[PDB]
């Protein structure tokens, strides 16, 4: 049996819960270095106030991992496993192998807890990206891979619960939701082949002691064939929410099936066949293969103007709807007082500058410029720690009750709200300190705190990377003292706990039908989207795999 | 009017995908246009060389700091420039003002990054392979290294200086 | 009704900032050449 039997009707929210759960929970440990990491950047040094609190941290730099880790890799991937299956299952009114299911989130366990060991213990600091190289305990790779692997079960699953839906209802067209997941758990796969071999080949071999060294351009130019799309990885499951979940939050509908889809169907072309834009500045590559990478990611920022339009044109339909007043007027007629509503849509404004600056970055010789500088983390703080986790925090007020029955009070409503505002708030006024920063030339991953008299161009800025720590550390903190008031609370009213996801209506049309039958031509494109990666890497890593040239593994720190 | 909405609306996505693809193509033909100047100079080299980085500064011309600037043309110069755990030989680099000048830079541990302030030089560091740019300083003055890739504790104390002749 | 107009000034706000960014930084990487 099961009493909270809400685990043997619907059992899917009973792992659900599981990986979300999991999934925050590295998300508080990680952002816990972040403040720290702002001051730094701010030019105080708080870091022998953390090791107080925090007696086994030995760097910054292992806060940088762990921040790095924890927050990037883990709160994402655990974020997506959640939604990218729970989502296709419940549209479909269906039940995801609870056996396949219930492995993937004990791989993840498993997997996360391996690493968290070595890094915990100082053996593993390498940072996030684990550049060889640069050389760590064999508890990381092999903790990384297991992890990183969770997901292609969770492939299966979804691929699995597609293939029945199918079967049972002959004739009739993948359902959206469903659809976009189906891309995106294909895009993933694809996309995870470079991480997948970089272990496999060298990572795995080297750390045990099975070989001597490895090749650096290699290993860094197949963790980077995946190191992209893993950015789409993140960003979809907050479109897939945003799409046909937030319409209905903000009292509307989604203008449109095909564009929601055309959107992931680009996706799935153009995220993996990018990676030399995060290699402009390597030796030993073509520079006419980094113009082909520089037009291309030109190309997979394309789905996302569109979106801009599409979800634009959503929130006005509805701001209209809600008696939505003039140019403007529309604009505060949406439902500001619901978190699940402000956060997505905060996240999209911040989304404005921070795509911006991947333009800039993506455009090959531009890209001398602010490359490894604090720019680099200014843009993607508005990108991964804005857009995708505001809309995952935002979620805790529909996908908890919906999971658990705890419906939100309205103490926590507004908690909610003051998190949320001050998470965007501090976001933001960090973009600038850091976008600033590093047009001035100062490093990014650098204890700068450390060398206080060598950056003096930057003391404004700084001002702005300081002022923002603390505002994140309060938003931080109300967050915790908030995701457990939400949870550790003792009610449980769950008819609303059973009760389907706000999905959104589709304001429905002429032109789809044909265009929406193309699109759900599966088999095709996920095969041209393997021709495109294969000519993209092909004659670069064809190259490369015979001038092997590995070196001896180093600890500097 | 709910579907009237529909009609305008995916007519709309059509314009500002049509106008979106001009003004990315119009950044493909700026981007074009440096590539074809001499500001495309920073641009790492194609060619792969292999180097052993254990042998690096004990032969071959990483070897010797004195020896590392090497005149190369009437007014060419390639540096030897070897990026290592926690600072730049040699240090400083002087070079002439007006003069094309050739960094040739590897490694002898971990990836580094070698980031010239007020100039386009950026690039990374890889142990067994030479990283290969061009730059022509227009103005004479100290200009200070930063490496801006991690490589351990030492990190944010790896600076180097240039030092370019009146 | 008619215009979707709301969502114009949205993507015209976003094709602005886009071109200050580009622009922007353009000019830097000329004049650090
Ligand atoms: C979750 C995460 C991320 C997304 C999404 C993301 C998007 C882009 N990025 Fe980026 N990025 C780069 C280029 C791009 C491009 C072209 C895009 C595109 O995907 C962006 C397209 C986006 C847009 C065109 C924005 C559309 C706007 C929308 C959709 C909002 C509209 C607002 C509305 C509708 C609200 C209206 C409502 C009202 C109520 C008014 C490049 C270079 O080509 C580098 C390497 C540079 C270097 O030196 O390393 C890079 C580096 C990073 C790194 C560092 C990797 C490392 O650690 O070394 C991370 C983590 C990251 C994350 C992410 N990035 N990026
Ligand atoms: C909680 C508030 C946060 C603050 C105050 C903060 C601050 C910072 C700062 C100042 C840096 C740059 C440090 C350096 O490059 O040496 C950084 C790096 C980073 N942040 Fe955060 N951050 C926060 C939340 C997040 C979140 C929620 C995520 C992702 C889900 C995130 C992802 C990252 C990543 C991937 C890096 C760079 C890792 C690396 O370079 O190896 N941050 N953070
Ligand atoms: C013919 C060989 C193919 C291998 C068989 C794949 C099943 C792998 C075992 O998974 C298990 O499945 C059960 C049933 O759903 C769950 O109850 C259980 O907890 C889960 O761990
Ligand atoms: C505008 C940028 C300035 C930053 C500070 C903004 C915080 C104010 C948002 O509070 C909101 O006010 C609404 C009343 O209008 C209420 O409906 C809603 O419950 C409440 O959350
Ligand atoms: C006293 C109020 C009257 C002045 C009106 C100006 C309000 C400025 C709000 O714009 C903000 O500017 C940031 C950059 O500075 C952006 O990054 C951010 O997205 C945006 O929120
Ligand atoms: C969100 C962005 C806010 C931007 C703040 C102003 C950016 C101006 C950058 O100044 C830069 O200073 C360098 C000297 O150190 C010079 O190399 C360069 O000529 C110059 O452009
Ligand atoms: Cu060498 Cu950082
Ligand atoms: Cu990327």
């Amino acid at each position: 049996s099961e009493i909270s039997r809400v685990y043997e009707a619907y059992p899917e929210k009973k792992a659900t819960l599981y990986f979300l759960v999991l999934g925050f929970l590295a998300l508080i440990v990680g952002s816990l270095f972040g403040p720290f990491q702002a001051l730094n950047y701010g030019n105080v040094d708080a870091y022998p106030l953390l090791k107080r609190l925090l007696p086994f941290v030995q760097s910054y730099y292992q806060g940088l991992t762990l921040h790095g880790v924890l927050n990037a890799i883990v709160f994402t991937q655990l974020f997506a496993q959640a939604i990218m299956v729970y989502l296709p299952a419940r549209e479909l009114n269906m039940r995801p192998n609870m056996g396949l299911m219930w492995l993937s989130w004990w791989m993840a366990f498993i997997g996360l807890v391996v690493a968290a060991l070595p890094l915990l213990a100082n053996e593993a600091t390498v940072l996030y990206t684990f550049y060889p190289p640069l050389k760590g305990h064999w508890a990381f790779y092999l903790g990384a891979s297991v992890f990183v692997l969770s997901t292609w079960v969770s492939i299966y699953i979804v691929l699995d619960l597609w293939r029945r839906w199918k079967a049972a209802n002959p004739g009739k067209v993948t359902p959206l939701v469903t659809y976009m997941a189906v891309v995106f758990w294909l895009m993933w796969f694809l996309a995870s082949l470079g991480l997948v071999l970089e272990a496999v080949l060298f990572l795995l071999p080297w750390s045990f002691g099975l070989v001597e060294g490895v090749d650096p351009l290699v290993a860094r130019t197949l963790f980077w064939w995946t190191g992209h799309p893993i950015v789409y990885f993140w960003l979809l499951p907050a479109y897939a929410i945003i799409y046909t979940i937030l319409p209905k939050q903000a009292g509307g509908r989604l203008v449109s099936d095909p564009m929601a889809r055309l959107a992931f169907l680009l996706f799935l072309l153009l995220s993996t066949p990018v990676g030399f834009h995060h290699q402009f500045a390597d030796p030993g590559i073509d520079p006419t293969w980094k113009m082909i990478h520089s037009v291309l990611t030109l190309f997979v920022a394309v789905p996302s103007l569109m979106t801009a339009f599409t979800v634009a044109a959503s929130l006005e339909f509805a701001g209209r709807l809600r008696g939505g007043r003039g140019l403007f007027g529309w604009i505060r007629a949406l439902p500001w007082d619901n978190p699940a509503f402000v956060a997505p849509v905060l996240g999209l404004l911040g989304f404005i500058p921070g795509g911006a600056g991947g333009i800039v970055n993506a455009s090959f010789t531009l890209d001398y410029v602010v490359h490894n500088t604090a720019w680099v983390p200014g843009h993607f703080h508005l990108q991964v720690a804005s857009l995708v986790t505001l809309t995952a925090m935002g979620s805790l007020y529909w996908l908890l009750p919906n999971l658990t029955g705890k419906p939100i009070s309205d103490a926590q409503r507004r908690l909610g709200l003051a998190v949320v505002w001050l998470w965007f708030l501090g976001m933001m006024i960090m973009a600038v300190g850091l976008h600033w920063a590093g047009l001035l030339n100062v490093p990014r991953r650098a204890y700068i705190a450390q060398v206080p008299d060598a950056y003096p161009h930057a003391a404004v800025p700084m001002v702005f990377n300081v002022l923002a720590g603390i505002v994140l550390l309060v938003a931080l903190l109300l967050f915790i003292y908030g995701l457990f008031s939400v949870l550790l609370s003792r009610e449980r009213k769950p008819e609303l706990a059973e009760a389907p996801l706000p999905f959104a209506e589709v304001i429905s049309g002429p032109e789809d039908r044909r265009l929406v039958l193309a699109m759900d031509r599966i088999g095709f494109w996920f095969a041209v989207a393997a021709i495109l990666v294969v000519l993209a890497y092909g004659p670069t890593l064809v190259q490369l795999f015979g001038h092997l040239n590995p070196v001896p593994g180093w600890r500097l720190w | 009017d709910q579907h009237k909405a529909h009609k305008a609306i995916l007519a709309y996505e059509k314009g500002w995908l049509a106008f979106s693809l001009a003004m990315l193509f119009v950044f493909i033909a700026l981007i074009a246009y440096t590539l074809a100047t001499h500001t495309a100079g920073v641009i790492p080299a194609g060619k792969l060389e292999r180097v052993d980085p254990t042998t690096v500064r004990q032969e071959g011309p990483w070897a010797d700091p004195a020896q590392a600037v090497v005149q190369t043309g009437p007014n060419q110069y390639t540096v030897y420039v070897l990026a290592f755990a926690f600072g730049y030989q040699p240090n400083p680099i002087e070079v002439p003002q007006g003069a094309e000048i050739v960094f040739k830079i590897t490694s002898p541990d971990v990836i580094h990054g070698f980031h010239v302030e007020g100039t386009n030089i950026n690039v990374e560091v890889l142990p067994g392979e030479v990283s290969t740019v061009r730059y022509t300083f227009k103005r004479p003055g100290e200009y200070r290294i930063i490496c801006n890739q991690y490589c351990g504790l030492g990190h944010q104390n790896m600076f180097g200086t240039i030092v370019v002749k009146e | 009704e008619e215009k979707p107009k709301g969502a114009l000034a949205v993507i015209l706000v976003l094709t602005l900032t886009i071109l200050v960014f580009w622009l922007g930084v353009y000019a830097v990487f000329f004049a650090r050449g």
